[PDB]
DNA sequence: TGTCGTCAGGATTCCAGGCAGTTCG
DNA sequence: CGAACTGCCTGGAATCCTGACGACA
C-alpha cells in the first residue's frame, strides 16, 4: 500500500489523468512492482482506455507491495490545475487512507487527500484480428479532425495498399483528405486490404485536443472492426483508446 | 390594567407615525392626498371599511352588543333592504350591499370574497317553463380559494335574501342537471382534483332542492357536449360555481346545521338526510375490552386509510404503531429529535424526550438533546420507536373522530400518589407547584424521602426523576401501577412468547441490590442466542454490548435500567403463565399483590418584476429602460398622460419636475381627436360629443423613454445602477402610473417585489405554550423598561430562565426577514430623506435597533394587516407566534406564511390603483390595520390566562370508557431541481427501509405520477406548439414555415422530453430494488416509445448489458 | 399557486499562436 | 551575420449564473 513516486515535472501525465477524467470518471490505478496501470471501461460499454507506465519514466520510484488503489477523477482535476511546468511532483501514499502530493520550489507545497476504493471489474480484452495498421502523426490528425468536426460527426477512413483517405460526407458539406507515403502526415503504413470505416468524432476530437501535436498516433483497425489508437509517453509507457464504429451508412 | 395603557402608547406611536405620513404627503407628489391605511375600531369598522354603508356601524354596534351577532345581523340586514338610512339605487343593488355586508359581518370583515370575488347579483326570470327566478352572480379571479366555510355562508345568505325579496321556485331543467353533472365530472375528471368526491343523485338532489337557479361566470376554455343551454351565454365551465356548492354543502354539514339551528329556517332536512346517509357505514379482561372498543372506533381506521392519499403508500413501521403521543392540551408537534434522526405539517417540541435506536457498536440508546442527536444522526443501524409527540383535545376535529386513547403519565401517577396520601394519612397539600414547608415536611416524614426533592418533583416531575429503589420503595406503600418512564412497551407481544424470556432469564446471570426493604435486584447479563432478539431488540431498552468475552454475542443491563423490567415481573419469585384474552400487563396483575397500567396505546394517524414601467413590446424580453435609453427608439403605450398649468411639459409622472408644482391629469377621447381637462369631463357629463364613449383618463400614444429618462435622473441624482427592467402587462382598469423615483430607489437597493404594488416578506411562525428570554434574545431590564415588572406568578424579573406566559405581541423572527427588513427600512430613509427632506424617525441602521418599532402581518384571503410589535427575533429558520396573531382563518386559507411589511412602506407605496380591474390574486389589498383583539378582559381574563400546564385527573380516569369526543359540556368544564428531490426520496426509502428492517413493498405515486407524465408528454409531442424567438408574441403554428416571417431566426419549441429521461432512471432503481407486477409493462411501454421516437446506434462484439427491465422481458416471454 | 426541465445570452477566465526581446556558432 | 527560446499578451474559445420559455397538481 506505501508507495513514493518523486518526478520533475509531470504536466503531461497531468494532461493525460485530465483526459481520462474527461472520458471518464470511475477509475483505479493499480500499482505493482512494475509500475502503474489504468483500464477505463464506458458508462455506455462503447469505449475502453487503458495506460501502463513502467518504473522507467519517473525519477524516484519506491513502492512496498503490488495493490489496487483509487482516487477520485474530480478531485485530481481540481489539484492538476495548479501544477507548475517547472514543479516537483512527490506522490506519498502510506497505510492510511490518507495521500500527499507535494510540491517543492519557491514555496513548499503539500496537499492532503482522502483515498476511496473503486471497484471496476478488469477482463482481458480478447484478441482480434486487425488487419489494418498504420502510424501517422497527431497534429495533422487533430487538425483534420477540428476541421471535420464542425460539419458532420461520421468521419470514414479509407485505407488501401499504400493509400489514405480521410473524409468527411453530409447533405451540405463534403471534406476529403488524402495520404501517401510521399506527404506531409503519414509515418509509415501496414495496410494489408481494402478498409473502410466511419466513426463518431467527439470522443476521437477530445482525445486528440487533449494530445499534443508533436507526439505520434498508432491507428489498428479493419473493414468494420473497432479501432484502436495507440501511442507511447517517453518511449517506455503505453497508452491505447478502443472504440468500436457505427453500423449506419 | 396597565396592558391599556401600553396599547394608548402603541397608538400614541401610530398617531405619531401617521401625522409623520401626512405631513410628507401635504406635498402631494403622488395622485393621492388621504390615508389609504387607516385603523379599525372594532369588527363594525372592519366591516365599514370593507363594505359600509359608511354611518351603519351605531347600528351595528348597538344590535350586536345589545342581542348578539347573529340576530343582530339578520336585523341589520332586514334594515338595509327595507332602506332605513335612505336610498342607494335599484333593489339589485340593495340586496347586493345587504348581502354583501352581511357576509362580511358574519366573517368578521376579514374575506374579501364579496368584495372582488363576487363581483355582481343580479335577478333574472325564466323564459321557457313558468317564469322563476335565478340569481345572476357574475363572480370574477379570487372565488376559486373562497372557503368552503365562506361559501356555505353566502349559499345561506342568498337564500335568505331571496327569502326575503319572495321569488318563485326554479324548476330544475333536464338539460340544466345534464350540464351540470357534466361539468361536475369534468372537473373530477380532467380539470383539477377535487377535496370532496360528490355523487350524481346528491348533486342532483342539491340542484333540486335550491329553489331559484344559480348562473355563475366562466373559468376556462373547456366546452360541453350540449351546446347552446338556456340561461349561460356560453358553453364553458363553471368550476368556480362547482368548487362553491360543493364545499359549501358536501363538506361544511356541521357549520350548515349549527346555522341553521342558530337562524330557524325551513328547507334544509336534506342535511340531516346526508347525515343519515353518511351514518352508513370470564375470559374478559380491560386491555381485551379496551382493544375491542378500539376495533369498534373506527375513526382510526379510517383516517389511517385517507391518509393513502399522499406520500409514499405502504411505507409503515411494523415495529412501532402508526401513531404518537396524547398529552390533552387547551386550546401536532413532534420532537426535532426525530426529524434529525430522518409526512405532514411539522411542529417543532424540543423540551421533551425522543425517540430510541441502536447504532453499528450493536448497543442501544435513546435521543436525548441536540448535542447527542448530531453526534449519533448519522451511525444509526434501526428505528425502534417513534418518540412521544403531543396531540392535544382542544383541537376542532369533526366528523365523528372518536377517541383516542390515553396512556398512564408521570403526572397523573404523582398526583394519583398524593391524593392517596392525603386520604389515608390526613396530609393536605397543593400540587402542581412548590408545596408549602409544613405540608412537605410532614410529606417528606410519611415518605422517607427528602423535602426538597419533593419540592423539585412537585415543580418538575420529567426532570427530577427519582431513582428506581426509592421508586419501588413507595410504590411498595400504596400498589400505585409502575413508573411511565421506566416502563417498556409489551402491547404487541403473546404471552407464550413472555414464556421463552422468562426462560431466558432464568437462564441468565443476575446480581442483586435492595434499597429500603424492596428486594430488587442489580444487574443482568444475557446471551442474545439463548432466545430470539426480535421482540428482545423491539422492546426498547438501552442495553450494552460485548463480544470478546468467550461468547459472540453478550448483552448487560444494569440499574436504574434492569430493575425496571426484573422489579414488575417479581424478581422471577412467581411462574408465569400464557392465558388468552388476557393481555401482559393483565397476567401480571393478576399474579401479583399489584395493578400496573399501560404506556403505549395512543395511534393517532417569474417574472421577477421590480418596477412598475409600462413598456410592452417596446421592451421585447428583458425590457431594459437603460437598454432602451441606449437604442434611441419610441414605446406605444395605452397610459395616462398629464400636463402642467404653468409650464405645460407632458409626461406620464405625477408631479412635474421642471417646475416647482405637481402637473393634472388630462383626459383623452381615444376614438376621437378630442382632449379636455377635468373639469370640462366633469361639465360635459364624462360623454364625447364626437365619440360616444364613457371620457377615459389615458389614450394609446407613442413616448421616447431614452430622452424621457434624464428627467427621473436628475431627479433622483444618483447613478447607481445595475440591472433594472419594467412590468410587461398591465391588469388594472384605469393603469396609473408609477413612482419612478422610488422605483429607481428600489432598484438601487436591489431587493424583490410580488404584483401587489408593496413590499412584503414572507415568514412562517408557529405557536407555543410558553415564552422564555433565555430562547428569544432580551434582557431583563430591556423587558423592565419595555414594561413588564412582574413574572407570569407575580414574582419580579431576575432571573433570565424565568419561564413566562406567550406575550401577545413578541416576535419569533429569522434572521433573513431581520436583515430583508433593514434593508427595507434603509431604502424607507433613503427615499426619505430625498423626497421631502424629513428626518429618519426610525434611524434603523443596525438588526438589533429594529426590537421596539412596529410592523403588520398579512395572510392570504386576509383583507386586514394586523399590527404587531417588534419585540423579539430568532436563530432558526423557523420561528414562532401567538394563538390571536395566528387564527383559523389565517392558517386554513391556502397558506401557512404570512407577509410581513413596514408601516412607512405601506403609507409611501401603497395605492388601491395597483389592484387589477376584474380578477385578483391571493388577496385584494392591506386596506385597513387591525390591532385591538381584547380576549374578554372583563368577562374571561381568567379564561384567557389560565390556559398552560394543566391536566385534567377526571378526564385521565375516564378516558378508557369510550366516552364521546363531541362532549362541548365536558370540554368547557376541563377547559375553563432533480438532486435534492431525488437525494430526498432515496434517503427517505433508505431510513424506512432501516426501521422495518429491510421488508418493504412497491408504492402507486410513483405510477401516478408516471402515467400521466407519459399521457402528458405525448399530448405535447402531438401538439407541438411552437413561439418565435424575438417575435415573443407571435405564436408560430405547427406547421413549419421555415422560420418565423417577421424574425429569421430559430422558432423555440416545446420539446418536453428531458424531464421523463430523468424520471426513467427513478422507476428503473426502483422496480431493480423491490420487485412488482402490473407495471413491467408500462416500463417496456415508455422504454420501447423513447426508442422508436429516436428511431443505441452502436454496439461492440461484448456487450452483455445488465437491466432487470431485460431479464423480466426474456422472463415473460419464456413463460409465454 | 407550488414544483421542474429546456433554451439562449453575455460576462468571465483559460489556452494557444503571433509579436517582440535575447543568447547561441 | 541568422536561428531557436523564451515573455507576453491578446484573440479565440470553453464555462457558467441569469433571464426567457413551456410542462403538472
Ligand atoms: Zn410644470
Ligand atoms: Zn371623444
Amino acid at each position: 500500500m506505501p508507495f513514493e513516486v518523486v518526478f520533475d515535472g509531470a504536466k503531461e501525465f497531468a494532461d493525460l489523468i485530465a483526459t481520462a477524467s474527461n472520458l471518464i470518471d470511475e477509475a483505479a490505478f493499480k500499482f505493482t512492482e512494475e509500475g502503474i496501470s489504468m483500464r477505463a471501461m464506458d458508462p455506455s460499454r462503447v469505449v475502453l482506455i487503458d495506460l501502463n507506465l513502467p518504473e522507467s519514466i519517473f525519477s524516484k520510484y519506491e513502492v512496498e507491495e503490488p495493490e489496487t488503489i483509487g482516487i477520485n477523477m474530480d478531485q485530481f482535476k481540481k489539484i492538476l490545475k495548479r501544477g507548475k511546468a517547472k514543479d516537483t511532483l512527490i506522490l506519498r501514499k502510506g497505510d492510511e487512507n490518507f495521500l500527499e502530493i507535494t510540491f517543492e520550489g519557491t514555496a513548499k507545497r503539500t496537499f492532503r487527500l482522502p483515498l476511496i476504493d473503486v471497484e471496476e471489474l478488469e477482463l482481458e480484452l480478447p484478441e482480434l484480428p486487425f488487419t489494418a495498421k498504420v502510424v501517422l502523426l497527431g497534429e495533422v490528425l487533430k487538425e483534420g479532425i477540428k476541421d471535420a468536426s464542425l460539419v458532420s460527426d461520421a468521419i470514414k477512413f479509407i485505407a488501401k495498399e499504400n493509400e489514405f483517405t480521410m473524409k468527411a460526407e453530409g447533405e451540405t458539406n463534403e471534406v476529403e483528405i488524402r495520404l501517401t507515403l510521399e506527404d506531409e502526415g503519414l509515418l509509415d503504413l501496414e495496410v494489408e486490404e481494402e478498409t473502410k470505416s466511419a466513426y463518431g468524432i467527439r470522443y476521437l476530437s477530445d482525445m486528440v485536443k487533449g494530445i499534443g501535436k508533436a507526439d505520434e498516433v498508432i491507428l489498428r483497425f479493419g473493414n468494420e472492426m473497432p479501432l484502436q489508437m495507440e501511442y507511447m509517453i517517453r518511449d517506455e509507457g503505453r497508452l491505447t483508446f478502443l472504440l468500436a464504429p457505427r453500423v449506419e451508412e | 390594567p396597565e396592558m391599556k395603557a401600553y396599547f394608548e402608547s402603541l397608538q400614541r406611536e401610530i398617531d405619531r407615525a401617521y401625522a409623520i405620513a401626512r405631513k410628507a404627503r401635504a406635498q402631494g407628489k403622488d395622485p393621492s392626498f388621504d390615508v389609504e391605511v387607516p385603523q379599525a375600531t372594532d369588527m363594525a369598522g372592519r366591516v365599514e371599511s370593507l363594505v359600509g354603508p359608511p354611518g351603519v356601524a351605531e347600528r351595528i354596534r348597538e344590535l350586536v352588543k345589545e342581542y348578539g351577532k347573529e340576530i343582530a345581523a339578520l336585523k341589520v340586514v332586514d334594515e338595509i333592504i327595507e332602506g332605513k338610512f335612505g336610498d342607494l339605487g335599484s333593489k339589485e343593488k340593495y340586496a347586493e350591499q345587504a348581502v354583501r355586508t352581511a357576509l362580511a359581518i358574519l366573517t368578521e370583515g376579514i374575506v374579501s370574497a364579496p368584495l372582488e370575488g363576487i363581483a355582481d347579483v343580479k335577478i333574472k326570470r325564466n323564459e321557457w317553463a313558468d317564469g322563476s327566478e335565478y340569481l345572476a352572480l357574475y363572480y370574477a379571479g379570487p372565488i376559486r380559494s373562497s372557503g368552503g366555510t365562506a361559501q356555505a355562508l353566502s349559499v345561506l345568505v342568498g337564500d335568505y335574501v331571496r327569502r326575503k325579496l319572495g321569488l318563485d321556485r326554479f324548476k330544475p331543467s333536464d338539460e340544466h342537471i345534464e350540464r351540470m353533472v357534466e361539468e361536475v365530472d369534468l372537473y373530477h375528471r380532467a380539470v383539477t382534483r377535487l377535496q370532496y368526491h360528490p355523487e350524481a343523485d346528491e348533486v342532483r338532489l342539491a340542484m333540486r332542492n335550491i329553489p331559484i337557479e344559480i348562473t355563475g361566470e366562466e373559468t376556462d376554455k373547456v366546452e360541453v357536449s350540449h351546446r347552446n343551454v338556456p340561461g349561460v351565454e356560453t358553453n364553458h365551465l363553471r368550476g368556480g360555481a362547482i368548487l362553491v356548492l360543493a364545499e359549501g354543502v358536501l363538506q361544511k354539514a356541521k357549520k350548515l346545521v349549527k346555522y341553521i339551528d342558530k337562524m330557524g329556517i325551513e328547507g334544509w332536512d336534506w342535511i340531516k338526510e346526508f347525515v343519515e346517509a353518511k351514518e352508513k357505514g370470564v375470559e374478559k379482561g380491560f386491555y381485551y375490552e379496551l382493544y375491542e372498543k378500539f376495533r369498534a372506533n373506527i375513526a382510526p381506521n379510517k383516517k389511517y386509510t385517507k391518509e393513502i392519499i399522499g406520500g409514499r403508500p405502504l411505507f409503515a413501521e411494523p415495529s412501532t404503531n402508526g401513531g404518537f403521543r396524547l398529552r390533552y392540551g387547551r386550546s401536532w408537534s413532534v420532537n426535532p429529535a426525530t426529524m434529525l434522526i430522518l409526512g405532514c405539517i411539522v411542529t417543532p417540541a424540543t423540551t421533551v424526550e425522543g425517540p430510541i435506536v441502536r447504532l453499528k457498536n450493536g448497543s442501544v440508546v435513546r435521543v436525548d438533546d441536540y448535542e447527542t442527536a448530531l453526534k449519533v444522526r448519522n451511525e444509526v443501524d434501526e428505528i425502534l420507536y417513534v418518540g412521544d409527540a403531543l396531540v392535544n383535545f382542544g383541537d376542532f376535529v369533526e366528523n365523528n373522530q372518536t377517541l383516542l386513547p390515553a396512556n398512564y403519565v408521570e403526572e397523573w401517577w404523582v398526583q394519583e400518589l398524593v391524593q392517596a396520601i392525603k386520604d389515608l394519612y390526613e396530609v393536605e397539600l397543593q400540587p402542581f407547584a412548590e408545596n408549602d414547608r409544613e405540608a412537605v415536611e410532614e410529606a417528606a416524614e410519611y415518605l422517607e424521602v427528602d423535602p426538597d426533592f419533593l419540592w423539585n418533583l412537585l415543580k418538575d416531575p420529567l426532570r427530577v426523576k427519582p431513582d428506581v429503589e426509592t421508586a419501588i420503595h413507595l410504590s411498595t406503600v400504596l400498589d400505585i401501577p409502575f413508573h411511565p418512564y421506566y416502563t417498556l412497551y409489551w402491547n404487541t407481544l403473546q404471552p407464550e412468547e413472555v414464556e421463552e424470556l422468562q426462560k431466558a432469564l432464568l437462564g441468565a446471570q443476575i446480581e442483586w441490590a435492595e434499597f429500603r426493604k424492596n428486594r430488587f435486584a442489580k444487574k443482568v447479563v444475557l446471551e442474545n442466542d439463548k432466545n430470539i432478539k426480535r421482540y428482545l431488540e423491539l422492546l426498547g431498552l438501552p442495553h450494552r454490548l460485548e463480544r470478546v468475552e468467550k461468547k459472540r454475542k453478550v448483552i448487560v443491563v444494569e440499574y436504574p435500567w434492569s430493575a425496571a423490567l426484573l422489579t414488575p415481573l417479581g424478581n422471577l419469585e412467581w411462574e408465569f403463565k400464557a392465558k388468552p384474552f388476557y393481555t401482559v400487563i393483565d397476567i401480571i396483575n393478576e399474579n401479583n399483590r399489584i395493578k400496573l397500567r399501560d404506556r403505549g396505546i395512543s395511534w393517532i394517524g417569474k417574472p421577477p418584476v421590480q418596477v412598475l414601467f409600462p413598456i410592452g413590446l417596446a421592451g421585447g424580453q428583458s425590457r431594459d429602460i437603460k437598454k432602451a435609453a441606449e437604442e434611441g427608439k419610441t414605446a406605444r403605450v395605452e397610459i395616462a398622460f398629464f400636463k402642467c398649468p404653468k409650464c405645460g411639459h407632458v409626461g406620464p409622472e405625477h408631479l412635474c419636475p421642471v417646475c416647482g408644482t405637481r402637473k393634472e391629469l388630462l383626459w383623452h377621447c381615444p376614438k376621437c381627436g378630442a382632449d379636455y381637462p377635468e373639469s370640462d369631463a366633469k361639465d360635459f357629463n364624462y360623454r364625447c360629443p364626437k365619440c360616444d364613449v364613457e371620457l377615459k383618463p389615458y389614450a394609446e400614444r407613442e413616448i421616447k423613454p431614452a430622452d424621457l429618462l434624464r428627467q427621473a435622473m436628475d431627479n433622483v441624482k444618483v447613478y447607481g445602477i445595475d440591472r433594472l427592467k419594467g412590468v410587461k402587462g398591465m391588469t388594472s382598469g384605469y393603469k396609473m402610473a408609477e413612482p419612478l423615483e422610488k422605483g429607481l430607489l428600489r432598484v438601487k437597493n436591489d431587493v424583490y417585489v410580488f404584483k401587489d404594488g408593496t413590499i412584503r416578506f414572507d415568514a412562517t411562525d408557529a405557536p407555543i405554550t410558553h415564552f422564555k428570554p433565555k430562547e428569544i434574545g432580551t434582557s431583563v431590564e430591556k423587558l423592565r423598561e419595555l414594561g413588564y415588572t412582574h413574572d407570569f406568578e407575580g414574582k419580579p424579573l431576575e432571573r433570565d430562565d424565568q419561564i413566562l406566559e406567550l406575550k401577545v405581541q413578541d416576535v419569533i423572527l429569522p434572521y433573513e426577514a431581520g436583515r430583508y427588513l433593514l434593508k427595507v427600512a434603509r431604502f424607507i430613509d433613503d427615499l426619505l430623506e430625498k423626497f421631502y427632506g424629513l428626518p429618519r424617525f426610525y434611524n434603523a441602521e443596525k438588526m438589533e435597533d429594529l426590537v421596539g418599532h412596529l410592523v403588520i402581518g398579512l395572510a392570504p384571503h386576509t383583507s386586514a394587516g394586523i399590527i404587531g410589535r417588534i419585540i423579539g427575533f430568532s436563530d432558526v429558520l423557523v420561528g414562532y407566534a401567538h394563538p390571536y396573531y395566528h387564527a383559523a382563518k389565517r392558517r386554513n386559507c391556502d397558506g401557512d406564511e404570512d407577509a410581513v411589511m413596514l408601516l412607512l412602506d405601506a403609507l409611501l407605496n401603497f395605492s388601491k390603483y395597483y389592484l387589477p380591474e376584474k380578477r385578483g390574486g391571493k388577496m385584494d389589498a392591506p386596506l385597513v390595520v387591525t390591532t385591538r383583539l381584547d380576549p374578554r378582559e372583563v368577562d374571561s381574563e381568567v379564561h384567557n390566562m389560565d390556559v398552560v400546564r394543566y391536566y385534567p385527573l377526571e378526564f385521565y380516569k375516564a378516558t378508557y370508557e369510550l366516552k364521546s369526543p363531541k362532549e362541548v359540556k365536558v370540554i368547557e368544564r376541563v377547559e375553563d431541481g432533480d438532486m435534492e428531490e431525488k437525494v430526498a426520496r432515496q434517503l427517505a426509502l433508505a431510513e424506512r427501509i432501516r426501521a422495518v428492517d429491510e421488508h418493504h413493498v412497491a408504492e402507486t405515486i410513483i405510477n401516478s405520477h408516471l402515467v400521466p407524465d407519459l399521457r402528458g408528454n405525448l399530448r405535447s409531442f402531438t401538439r407541438q406548439e411552437f413561439r418565435c424567438v424575438k417575435c415573443n408574441t407571435k405564436y408560430r403554428r405547427p406547421p413549419l414555415t421555415g422560420k418565423c416571417p417577421k424574425c429569421g431566426g430559430k422558432i423555440v419549441l416545446t420539446v418536453s422530453k428531458g424531464a421523463i429521461e430523468k424520471y426513467l432512471p427513478t422507476a428503473k432503481m426502483l422496480v431493480t430494488k423491490y420487485r412488482v407486477k402490473d407495471y413491467t409493462r408500462q416500463r417496456i411501454c415508455i422504454t420501447e416509445k423513447d426508442i422508436k421516437t429516436l428511431f443505441e446506434k452502436q454496439r461492440t462484439l461484448m456487450g452483455f448489458s445488465a437491466d432487470i427491465c431485460e431479464k423480466m422481458v426474456k422472463e415473460r416471454t419464456g413463460h409465454s
